[PDB]
């Protein structure tokens, strides 16, 4: 599960690639105070992450991981609730399977022995081609 | 569907080997399989082999074991099939596909046409075809486009680039002494032609082009 | 290897008209675990690539329309177009998917019955730039016109000439279901500048006199 949804994540508190899951793995770019002109800046920061986002039928992406600075794996995702299009909250289409990107292994070291195969999935017209990692445990 | 773009159209010697590309482009290649297929003049499909890039995995029909390699390279998101010792058999539309694991060819490319000859490519000439001279003044005009004397197949003909399409017939290529001739006709309102200008674009895959022809009403 | 076999090689049907055409292989395709018949339908318009249409037998590929119907199990499957359309024309191959090397069927081709149509026919003279050159092509287009069957007589001067002519028919038209066709006379240019009227006649079943287009070199 994901501990609450996606918001406003400044610069410094991550700490390596902040990925977000349409259903194609993607790296989000920061954004300065000319681009969320809203957040409470503080004179500490320059930089943000804009994570809000509704469901990608609609909004940008299901959800999304990073790692903390203190080097914890920190997840956000859309609130819970075709089958990942309506309840998907980040990378897990399935509690068996999440969707493979290059710091899947980081992130989530407990998905080391599953097993890969290449999926395809269609959302708002645009065709996504996916890799997704699976089974189960004990 | 997803999109894939193939290298333009050979010409290679008996004996020779041949290396077509296949980019990606909307999608990233490790997450399908590519594969290979292959299809003779008014014949039909034959599975070639299949790549995974994202281990180079590979699988081929046997018979084009040695033959065939089917490579990969994830950074230019571009698979590529090398086919040796050609014959003249082997001339034939090579068409890459993707496929998730179900291996099912969910997208094709437009294909490569590979022409196996000891000749050696000729480009075409060109003839605008404007009406004939001092014809009455019809609801419509029919305009016209030769290309004579190339070798190999194909060329790929188009009207004032793809703008304009409706109305155009172009003709399959005829074979008379070793080169191949093909037209091209297009329709449209008197009052769209000679008011605004009209033009044959062909391209010949041995790296020719020719758009200067603009249809020019005769005098 | 997995031999499969479509039937028929041919069919001609009209706009609206339902259509059939089967496929049969020679080992079972069925996977217990996923109770799948690895079986794909593509279709190829022409010249152009061919199209996924149908997988796993059944389960229609997304923005396909709902006209297309494939069905079967075990060794023999079928593709149905419940109203055949315009668009449609086209060969369609099966193919099992289930083992390697993945086997196409030989495909059946899909044309078009429609009413018959005139053709309009339009003469060319040669070029400027292909008589600098020394050769001389006189162009008869007659297109949009059906049923397929067409012949094309060049006079010089009145006299019916064989030698030099090259014709060319399309594809059936993938809107309108017609054929059009080419009629290329290349002569010298010397033997073209010796004569002076030049015709082209198209005797087709649309009409019992034939359609004449000529020209005067004046
Ligand atoms: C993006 O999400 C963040 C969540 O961190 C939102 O920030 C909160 O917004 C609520 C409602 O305005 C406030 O009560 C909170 O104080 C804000 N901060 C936190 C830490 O919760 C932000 O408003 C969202 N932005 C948009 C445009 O939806």
């Amino acid at each position: 599960y994901p501990p609450r949804q996606c918001g406003v994540v400044s610069a410094k508190t991550v700490c390596g690639p902040v990925y977000c899951f349409t259903p194609s793995p993607v790296v989000v770019g920061t954004t300065d105070r000319l681009g969320a002109p809203t957040y409470t800046w503080g004179e500490n920061e320059t930089d943000v992450f804009l994570l809000n986002s509704t469901r990608p039928p609609l909004g940008s992406w299901f959800g999304c991981t990073w790692m903390n600075s203190s080097g914890y794996t920190k997840t956000c995702g859309a609130p819970p609730c075709t089958t990942y299009l309506k309840c998907g909250s980040g990378p897990w289409l399935t509690p068996r399977c999440l969707i493979d990107y290059p710091y899947r292994l980081w992130h989530y070291p407990c998905t080391v022995n599953y097993t890969i195969f290449k999926i395809r999935m269609y959302v708002g017209g645009v065709e996504h081609r996916l890799t997704a990692a699976c089974n189960f445990t004990r | 569907e997803v999109q894939l773009q193939q290298s333009g159209a050979e010409l290679v010697k008996p004996g020779a080997s041949v290396k077509l590309s296949c980019t990606a482009s909307g999608f990233n290649i490790k997450d399908t399989y590519i594969h290979w297929v292959n299809q003779r003049p008014e014949q039909g499909l034959e599975w070639i082999g299949r790549i995974d890039p994202a281990n180079g995995h590979t699988q081929y029909d046997p018979k084009f074991q040695g033959k065939a390699t089917i490579t990969a390279d994830t950074s230019s998101n571009t698979a590529y099939l090398q086919l040796s010792s050609l014959t003249s058999e082997d001339t034939a539309v090579y068409y890459c596909a993707t496929s998730d694991y179900s291996y099912a060819l969910d997208s094709w490319g437009q294909g490569t046409s590979v022409t196996v000859s000891s000749a050696k490519t000729t480009a075409p000439s060109v003839y605008p075809l404007a009406p004939v001279c001092g014809d009455t003044t019809g609801s419509s005009v029919t305009l016209g486009c030769l290309v004579k004397g190339y070798f190999p197949e194909p060329v790929t003909l188009t009207w004032n680039s793809g703008s304009l399409s409706s109305g155009v017939h172009t003709f399959p290529a005829v074979l008379q002494s070793d080169l191949y001739t093909l037209s091209s006709s297009v329709t449209v309102t008197s009052s769209t032609w000679p008011s605004q200008s009209i033009t044959c674009n062909v391209a010949h895959p041995a790296s020719s082009t020719k758009v200067d022809k603009k249809i020019e009403p005769r005098g | 290897d997995i031999v499969m076999t479509q039937s028929p090689s041919s069919l001609a049907m009209s706009v609206g008209q339902k259509v059939t055409m089967s496929c049969k292989s020679s080992q079972s395709l069925l996977n217990s675990n996923n109770q799948k018949n690895y079986l794909a339908w593509y279709q190829q318009k022409p010249g152009q690539s061919p199209k996924l249409l149908v997988y796993f037998a059944s389960t229609r590929e997304s923005g396909v329309p709902d006209r297309f119907i494939g069905s079967g199990s075990g060794t023999d499957f079928t593709l149905t177009i419940s109203s055949v359309q315009a668009e449609d024309l086209a060969d369609y191959f099966c193919q099992q998917h289930y083992s390697t090397p993945y086997t196409f069927g030989g495909g059946t081709k899909l044309e078009i019955r429609r009413a018959d149509a005139a053709p309009t026919v339009s003469i060319f003279p040669p070029s400027s730039e292909q008589l600098t050159s020394g050769g001389a092509s006189v162009v008869c287009f007659l297109n949009n016109f059906y049923p397929k069957d067409i012949n094309v007589k060049w006079k010089i001067d009145g006299s019916e000439r064989q030698n030099g002519v090259l014709n060319s028919w399309t594809d059936q038209d993938s809107k309108d279901s017609t054929y059009s066709m080419s009629s290329t006379l290349t002569l010298t240019k010397d033997e073209y500048e010796r004569h002076n009227s030049y015709t082209c006649e198209a005797t087709h079943k649309t009409s019992t006199s034939p359609i004449v287009k000529s020209f005067n070199r004046n």
